[PDB]
């Protein structure tokens, strides 16, 4: 068996959702910000936000909504986790003591159901009579909000429309009514139903079905003064309400897809709209009052306000202040002005909240020679793309290098006192027949620049037609100084060439240090690329020189230096190249039993290969023969998102289900089959999507640091900005910390009353297994934050093994010291 | 695709056994003894008639490719029965076949199994499988005797007498190389033909074509009387050579 | 000739890698040196010398040389390790069962979650499975181990049945005790849970109906670790075993012993409301508790869902691409 320990070094920073209301008091205006597994509670002031409380939940926050049922003084909070843990939460404060109350809870998972494409949707009735959930295709789940439903029991209503895009409860209806957009073979449609708690079924809805835009994405529920709903698409915005129909199709929104909306004026007069290019719009409802005294919607207008970060959630707070929740870039507070500035913008940034963004790749480098190590991360996407240099100093110090284009990979080249970074920018087919970039960025603002002139694929004769307005990716290799972080050189790759891998190394007997890039020729027609390049560059005297190019019949997904040779993965094939005295790559040997060799890692003459789905493989290079030998493979099929070698026997992998697992050689030589079988000895649901594993640590090493129980150090970056660390334990230390976890879980009160053991259970749509081989260090490190009565309750009847006393009793002071040492690994 | 498992009578003059100096009579006796050894061992173990026949067919085919002087028949027979049990889903443990083989064989005969009887048998499985070219599925005259008899209608007692007498002839033909000369469908017809002659029955009357004097042509196409007579002659030769007489 | 199996050496194949851990040996991918065709090699080891050549392999060699069908896998030949020379007793070399290499197995596609099945794709899939099962059942052979892993498919969309290790012939006229609990628990029919021992070909049908639902839900329908727990889950959806729905249930050894918590009513149509009507009816018939009332393979092929499916339009499934690998 294997024993490992996982802790968070940086909590998730990306904003997954945000709401406003009156949660902490019926008097204050609250802002609740949801980060993966984290809930942040703020109070709105005239300058900004006052933090009041933050809690963690044992689950990914999928739904987050505030509501106030009749009889309550203040808003209650509904949260549903991605594993279908539901709860209703209440804020309670006793002087200086703040705690969160679980008013109702339960798991609403159905035994039989198909998870929907557009994900979990949760909405609440305007009269707070019920919670509507869209969890599975063809089913609508209703949790009625009666006083007695403390377990959140619910029933399903058959829904004929299998493919639902979005649904909202409508305002101004005689009965609870849902309005939703759905897709069937005839296009997309908007339709209404009435929800009857008494009959437990749908009844005919207030207004008829209307055919809508093919890419109708969002449903805005208009308040009582107007009533009805607004449907946002790619080209048009439409209003629907019985006999009333409006449609505005302003050309400005066709340029970029709109992803988020919010209501500025409670009466529905003004809504805000944001798009993927970061633009912020105001949607205006132009009222017309008739002599009858009734108020009708006259027309719709869209006005461009300015630019924000690409926002997952917008929420208008008060006055001119808007909170911009960004998952791909840094979040913000911005102020909307009535008068535009001299550039024509009504939006001026107030504050910027650090978001490590999607961490596509990262490396650890000791820039200052300090023995510490600093983490340079490829963070963000599109305009929010950045290089973030992170050091420990008690908070983490983070520097931001704006790139304004997506950074794909990073690798450090000490000889050149610079970094190599792969990046891609979006250009659009313009009237010239070429393409034009939407904004300047790192690859266009380089001091010196170059473009590949390779003739490898020039024979073409394969037609690829271009339509004006279509997007393309343009890939570059950036040379970036390690001190100034100034772009020194940008090399642009071939048209339709995507850069997938980057290394910096010396090969063979060649004393030169090269940047080597693996690419793939991507054409929309091809499911899998059939062409690609391995390119050897040399960065010398401010210029990048193409040294050699090797044509391959596939995508070079991953490369890694192997004892003076170049190990590259081209589609199914894993290949080892030698570097000749003529400065050309020469194939030595190949391995082919892989569906798609996405990831590669090396230790000695051993190679760890990560298939997309047949898990991890332990290859070995056999120098006497000049070829590869399969050592052992993980036969349970699991998707791989990133792999790493822990030691000669243990191997770490990440699943796309937010699950981590450790594989080990079965170490039983009786049969060849046992050795060839890799046993998953560690299973652990992390809750994050790991993209990059990297050996290294951020802690300062003065050589005086006490040797921690933990041995080894693997850092990993995630899509939500979370940075974690994996390290190994001895059997004795694992058992102590595991037994302590079981004791802590009985003592510590969970938000929503979610069982910790359930949360960490390895879970896929198909399977759920109890965690094994992993210590939730974030649970262990919480021992230091529980009250003294609780600490002593935990240590009762706790025994150590193999100590000075074989069975040694633990005291609350003893464990405080142990955990405090464990907090020093990050 | 599939192998040919049928030879001409004339070809049996050139088996490995014959060419190593064994005369036709000795190979004939050696085949009867091995087949009957398979039959008796498996009957003691309670084995289905198909399982006995399958082992015997493996046995006969084996010595078309090998000599009796280099492969002891009783070891081969035990191995064929051991494999037949697994093929026909009537499995037996090799130790139990040895136990029964020892009970039935004298000391001189069991000397073939050498110092370790089980090992000699289990080792041979490799050669047997390769020799029979991994063509394990075998059809036997029994299923056709019943398939064809079911299409006869008439006196219940005369047809049952026909079947049992023919069934006995099938059991007796397992000691001969008829398995190596004619498909089982033909064997089943030949034994119906033989019993009819002996019981003085006219089978055509029991068929759906009572005026079709060559009654078998509706069951087995392209079979001349020449063949059915050759088979009948070979079966009755066994009885004449032995003290035993036709069952009747 | 092509028919003289057991003699050709495994030297004729370039071994590519390890694709599976089987039952009587490991299974490797390989390329034929002469033709370039890709084949999958199942290793058979008789070196144990406990009971010799595994019967599981014998069943596969016996049955698959009889069965010819597009939806049933083909054993191309049997090859051997370099045999010792003139010393069979010393020879302990292994034998290999050569099979056509099928690109993927269902579970790997489902476990990765990368595969998306349209209604039409499911129609083609189930029809090929049912047609292959009907062929086998018409030949009076029972698979007895229907599992997602055992259903191999090529990127072209052709489906072939594979693990015949536990397969046995069935005779309606002669009922004898058979290996109990042959099928894996998740796909095991209720009769095997109750220990019939004289099971009908309908056992395979039940498993295939479980696959039908799993294709629509992308999650296995009846997942449990204990036999009684499986009965409860089946009982909740399909209804509790009761004499009215299963007149002969009282004759089953464990009927009184194994009982669901309640006498649950049948809820299949309610819980699978999202499944198209034509398919839902097939599931209700395929997942029928009484084996005597459970539909046949031919009846599944003459269903509104599958009858008018045309095999010419194989319609390949939606298999992952590089863009799908990228996030
Ligand atoms: C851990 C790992 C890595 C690579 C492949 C695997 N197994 C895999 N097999 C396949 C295909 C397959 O079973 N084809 C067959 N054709 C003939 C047979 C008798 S079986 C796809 S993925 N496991």
């Amino acid at each position: 068996m294997s024993y490992n320990y996982v802790v968070t070094a940086q909590k998730p920073t990306a904003v997954n959702g945000c709401v406003t209301g009156h949660f902490t008091s019926a008097e204050d205006l609250n802002l609740l910000i949801a980060k993966n597994t984290r809930l942040e509670i703020y109070v709105v002031t005239a300058e900004g936000l006052r933090p009041v409380k933050e809690v963690g939940m044992y689950g990914k926050i999928a739904v987050m909504e505030l509501f106030r049922p009749k009889g309550e003084s203040k808003d209650l909070l509904f949260i549903l986790t991605a594993k279908y843990n539901a709860c209703i939460l209440e804020y309670k404060q006793s002087g200086e003591s703040i705690d969160i109350i679980t008013r109702a809870h339960g798991n609403v998972q159905d035994r039989i159901g198909r998870p929907s494409e557009t994900g979990i949707i949760g909405i609440i009735d305007p009269e707070c009579r019920m919670i509507g959930l869209r969890l599975y295709d063809g089913l609508f789940k209703v949790i009625p909000l009666d006083r007695d439903n403390k377990e959140l029991k619910a029933f399903n209503i058959r829904l004929e429309e299998l493919h639902v895009i979005d649904v909202k409860f409508l305002y101004g209806c005689q009965a609870p009514t849902i309005c939703f957009v759905y897709q069937d073979p005839q296009g997309r449609h908007v339709k209404t139903y009435e929800v009857s708690l008494r009959e437990k079924e749908f009844n005919k809805g207030p207004w008829k079905q209307e055919n809508v835009e093919a890419e109708a994405s969002m449903v805005i529920a208009v308040p009582e003064p107007f009533g009805g709903a607004i449907i946002i698409g790619q080209e048009s915005i439409t209003y629907h309400n019985g006999d009333k129909y409006l449609a505005i199709a302003p050309p400005i929104i066709k340029q970029s897809t709109i992803v988020c909306h919010n209501r500025v004026d409670p009466n529905g007069s003004r809504y805000l709209l944001g798009d993927m290019e970061g633009r912020l719009f105001m949607l205006l409802l132009e009222k017309e009052e008739q002599m009858d005294g009734t108020v009708t919607l006259k027309d719709l207008r869209v006005e461009l306000l300015g630019e924000t970060s690409i926002a997952e959630c917008l929420t208008y707070l008060d006055n001119g202040v808007v909170f911009v929740g960004s998952r791909l870039g840094d979040s913000q507070l911005v102020k909307l002005n009535v008068d535009s500035n001299e550039q024509g913008s009504y939006v001026v940034a107030m504050e910027t909240f650090t978001n490590l963004g999607p961490i596509v790749d990262m490396c650890v480098v000791d820039l200052e020679r300090q023995g510490q190590g600093q983490l340079v991360t490829c963070s963000g996407a599109f305009k929010e793309g950045s290089l973030r240099i992170i050091r420990n100093g008690q908070k983490l110090h983070i520097r931001t290098v704006p790139l304004y284009e997506s950074p794909r990979k990073i690798c450090y080249q000490e000889v050149s006192q610079c970094f190599g970074v792969l990046s891609s920018r979006i250009e659009v087919q313009d009237t010239s027949g070429g393409t034009t970039a939407l904004r300047p960025s790192a690859s266009t603002q380089a001091l010196s620049s170059s473009v590949s002139s390779s003739k490898l694929f020039s024979s073409s004769t394969a037609p690829h037609e271009t339509s004006f307005g279509e997007e393309v990716e343009v890939h570059n290799l950036l040379i970036i100084d390690q001190h100034t972080f100034e772009v020194l050189h940008a090399h642009q790759f071939l048209q339709n060439e995507y850069a997938l891998s980057l290394v910096s190394c010396k090969l063979g007997k060649d004393p030169n240090t090269y940047f080597i890039v693996g690419t793939a020729m991507v054409y929309p027609e091809e499911a899998e690329p059939k062409q690609g390049r391995i390119v050897v560059f040399q960065y010398s005297d401010g210029k990048l020189q193409t040294v050699a190019e090797k044509e391959v019949k596939g995508a070079v997904y991953s490369m890694v230096e192997f004892n003076g040779k170049l190990l590259a993965s081209i589609n199914s094939t894993v290949r080892l190249y030698e570097w000749t005295t003529e400065k050309e790559l020469r194939t030595e040997c190949n391995h082919y039993n892989n569906i798609m060799a996405l990831y590669l890692k090396t230790k000695g003459d051993f190679i760890l290969v990560g298939d997309l789905m047949r898990s991890v493989l332990l290859l070995a290079y056999k120098p006497m023969e000049g070829n590869f030998e399969e050592i052992a493979r993980d036969f349970n099929p699991n998707w791989m998102s990133a792999v790493e070698i822990l030691d000669d026997d243990n191997f770490l992998g990440a699943e796309n289900a937010f699950n981590l697992f450790v594989c080990q050689k079965d170490s039983a030589a009786t049969t060849d089959e046992e050795r060839q079988h890799l046993q998953e000895v560690g299973l652990f649901h992390l809750g994050e999507f790991v993209n990059v594993f990297c050996h290294g640590s951020l802690v300062m090493q003065n050589l005086g640091e006490t040797s921690t129980p933990t041995q080894g150090s693997v850092l990993f970056g995630t899509v939500n900005g979370m940075i974690g660390l994996v390290t190994s334990l001895s059997e004795s230390w694992y058992n102590l910390l595991l037994d302590m976890q079981n004791r802590l879980n009985k003592v510590i009160k969970s938000v929503g009353k979610i069982e910790h053991s359930f949360w960490r259970s390895f879970h896929t749509e198909r399977k759920t297994e109890p965690a094994t081989g992993f210590i939730d260090g974030d649970l262990i490190e919480s021992f230091l934050d529980i009250s003294r009565p609780k600490m002593q309750e935990v240590v009762a009847n706790l025994q150590y093994d193999d100590g000075s006393g074989m069975k040694r009793e633990a005291t609350a002071d003893d464990l405080i010291k142990v955990v405090e040492e464990l907090t020093r690994i990050h | 695709t599939k192998p040919c498992w049928y030879w001409d009578k004339k070809d049996l003059a050139h088996t490995p056994s014959q060419l190593e100096g064994l005369d036709p009579a000795t190979e004939a006796r050696y085949r009867r003894e091995g087949a009957r050894f398979i039959f008796d061992v498996g009957t003691r173990l309670g084995l289905h008639y198909d399982t006995l026949a399958t082992g015997i067919i493996y046995f006969h085919r084996f010595y078309m490719f090998h000599s009796f002087k280099q492969f002891p028949r009783y070891v081969t027979g035990a191995c064929c029965l051991f494999l037949a049990g697994k093929v026909e889903e009537t499995p037996k443990k090799c130790k139990d076949i040895i136990k029964t083989a020892r009970s039935l064989l004298n000391d001189v005969q069991f000397g073939q199994f050498g110092d370790d009887p089980k090992e000699e048998v289990m080792v041979l499985e490799r050669i047997l499988l390769q020799t029979i070219k991994f063509d394990l599925q075998v059809e036997h005259p029994y299923q056709f005797l019943l398939k064809y008899a079911k299409q006869l209608k008439g006196d219940k007692n005369k047809i049952q007498k026909l079947v049992q007498m023919a069934w006995t002839f099938v059991n007796d033909s397992l000691c001969t190389t008829l398995s190596l000369q004619w498909e089982p469908e033909i064997i089943a017809v030949a034994v119906m033909y033989l019993a009819g002659r002996l019981c003085k029955f006219e089978i055509q009357e029991w068929t759906s074509k009572p005026m079709y004097r060559r009654w078998w042509e509706q069951f087995v196409q392209d079979v001349p009387v020449d063949v059915l007579e050759d088979i009948c002659h070979q079966i009755l030769d066994l009885y004449s050579q032995g003290k035993q007489q036709m069952p009747h | 000739t092509e028919s003289d199996w057991g003699k050709r050496c495994v030297d004729k194949f370039d071994i590519i890698g390890i694709i599976g851990e089987g039952t009587y040996g490991q299974v490797y991918k390989a390329k034929d040196k002469d033709t370039g065709e890709l084949v999958a090699l199942k290793k058979v080891r008789l070196d144990n010398e406990k009971e010799g050549f595994p019967i599981t392999a014998i069943r596969e060699i016996k049955i698959l040389r009889q069965l010819i069908h597009r939806s049933v896998v083909n054993m191309k030949e049997i090859v051997t390790d370099k045999q010792d020379a003139l010393d069979f007793k010393k020879d302990k070399g292994a034998f290999y069962l050569v099979f056509e290499y099928m690109d993927h197995d269902l579970m790997g596609l489902l476990e990765s979650g990368l595969v998306h099945f349209s209604e039409d794709h499911i129609k083609s899939f189930m029809k090929q499975l049912m047609e292959g099962l009907e062929y086998c059942h018409k030949k009076n052979f029972l698979h007895r181990d229907i599992k997602c892993s055992n259903i191999l498919l090529n990127n072209s969309g052709q489906i072939k049945l594979a693990d015949f290790g536990l397969a046995r012939l069935y005779n309606s006229e002669e009922s004898r005790p058979y290996t109990n609990k042959v099928i894996t628990l998740w796909y095991r029919p209720p009769e095997l849970l109750l220990g019939e021992e004289r099971y009908t070909p309908a056992i395979d049908v039940w498993s295939c109906g479980c696959i039908l639902g799993e294709l629509f839900t992308k999650k296995p329908i009846f997942q449990a670790n204990l036999e009684l727990a499986q009965l409860e889950l089946i009982s909740r959806l399909c209804g509790s075993p009761c004499p009215a729905v299963w007149p002969d249930v009282i004759r089953l050894p464990y009927f009184n012993t194994m009982k669901p918590k309640k006498q649950y009513r049948r809820r299949l149509r309610e819980e699978f409301s999202f499944i198209p009507s034509a398919a839902l009816d097939l599931l209700d018939h395929m997942l029928t508790l009484d084996p005597s009332k459970r539909c046949t393979a031919e009846q599944t092929l003459q269903s509104d869902f599958l009858k008018d499916v045309e095999l010419s339009k194989m319609a390949p499934p939606d298999l992952p691409h590089w863009q799908d690998c990228h996030e």
